[PDB]
């Protein structure tokens, strides 16, 4: 909670995710990546972490490319660009994922102070009126099954 | 069978390469033959006796398939064995015959 | 299956409609098929054995 | 039976079959599919199941 609150203020202290060691595509990794994808706002994460999460998600849906073949896309493009490509692929006519996002928030209680005040990202994927905020599209629907290597 | 390029995230000092898989299973898990997945014969099989009918090869083929459940566990060993053997060793010659 | 409009006499305030039946019967013991009530095939059934 | 009756009433809540196969087939799957084809009316199943 403290780290997420800090990462929503400094504009440069985005969270960096440490993945498990020497275990690839374990069953728990997939579900944890899914939870991160559709529960943690995208603006609070680093580009590298977003790219890794997106790669793990897209590995099981691509017809041809595998997890290693996707991680090999590190060259020939940047991290943010690869993340954008994958996310656009996940909001097409064949696949649709929420990808919880967030927005700025600048409502405050007037009170006498001495210093300046600022705007902070909401570490909460919810909006002011209770409706969820999603980056691309809602009502998750997809015309295939998650086919990882063996999971 | 078909080659595989998958690997593991681990700190290693050498390059890795693709290997064949020790089973006919594809990434999807279906059997993978070379010509076609149908077994029909014009006549029977005879050779100094020992006659086989055309309706037994079909059953034998139908019983040799993989359980299709063990696909996940079967690939983990391949994954952890591909990414731990230096790729420059794949051209070595044999020195002890009984090992093959 | 087909649609049945049979209505029971009871006091109610709202209109009712037609529903499908959860069985292929048409109020007679004979069942209902879309195409024809015959089973003739050219050859046997074979798919990776079986 | 309850699910089938519900599918009969509402034409949007068609029954969606969940199968235990991924790529391969099995002797029980074929006979169960034939039983479904010859017994369960098509108006109570979704397009994917058909």
């Amino acid at each position: 909670a403290i780290k997420m609150m800090q990462a929503a203020q400094l504009h440069r202290a985005s969270i960096e995710i440490a993945f498990p060691m020497n275990v690839s595509l374990s069953p728990e990794i997939i579900v944890q990546c899914f939870i991160v994808w559709m529960s943690i706002p995208e603006q609070l994460l680093s580009d590298r972490s977003n790219f890794i999460i997106a790669a793990v998600i897209w590995a099981g849906f691509s017809a041809d490319d595998s997890y290693a073949d996707i991680m090999r896309r590190s060259a020939r493009a940047s991290d943010r660009q690869n993340y954008d490509i994958i996310k656009a692929a996940l909001s097409s006519r064949k696949f649709k994922l929420p990808r919880a996002s967030t927005t700025l928030f600048d409502e405050n209680e007037p009170v006498v102070r001495r210093y300046q005040i600022g705007r902070v990202y909401a570490p909460f994927p919810v909006d002011r009126y209770g409706s969820p905020v999603y980056s691309n599209c809602t009502k998750v629907e997809l015309a295939s099954d998650y086919n990882a290597e063996g999971f | 069978t078909t080659l595989f390029d998958e690997n593991e995230p681990v700190v290693r000092r050498y390059q890795i390469g693709r290997v064949y898989a020790p089973f006919p299973v594809d990434r999807y898990g279906s059997p993978v033959y070379s010509n076609c997945t149908k077994v029909e014969l014009a006549s029977d099989y005879n050779a100094e006796g020992f006659t086989i009918r055309k309706d037994d090869f079909r059953a034998l083929q139908a019983v040799l398939r993989i359980d299709e459940d063990r696909a996940a566990d079967m690939f983990t060993t391949l994954r952890i064995m591909i990414s731990s053997i230096p790729a420059v060793w794949y051209d070595a010659e044999v020195v002890h015959y009984p090992h093959t």
